[PDB]
């Protein structure tokens, strides 16, 4: 990787800084919108 | 870090970043320069024995 990164195939003794680090966020999470209240369709539907 | 900071940690937006070529490459080298210098002057103040 620190050849990689310095176009070059030699490396001279040192320190040097490769890419970045992070964490994969794993699952995922959905809401729906904050609406309970049924639409009455039994009454259309089913009607005397 | 041109990563993060540019991108929010997207695919697409590092994608499009690509493009941009070495805007990054001369930045990360100047601030590491500065480092070394200012590493640099402490040891040379002080040390003198």
């Amino acid at each position: 990787e620190t050849k990689c990164t310095l176009k070059s195939f030699t490396v001279e003794k040192g320190i040097y800084q490769t890419s970045n680090f992070r964490v994969q966020p794993t699952e995922s999470i959905v809401r729906f919108p904050n609406i309970t209240n049924l639409c009455p369709f039994d009454e259309v539907f089913n009607a005397t | 870090d041109c990563t993060m900071y540019i991108c929010g940690d997207s695919t697409e937006c590092s994608n499009l970043l690509l493009q941009y070529g070495s805007f990054c490459t001369q930045l990360k080298r100047a601030l590491t320069g500065i480092a070394v210098e200012q590493d640099k002057n402490t040891q040379e103040v002080f040390a003198q024995v």
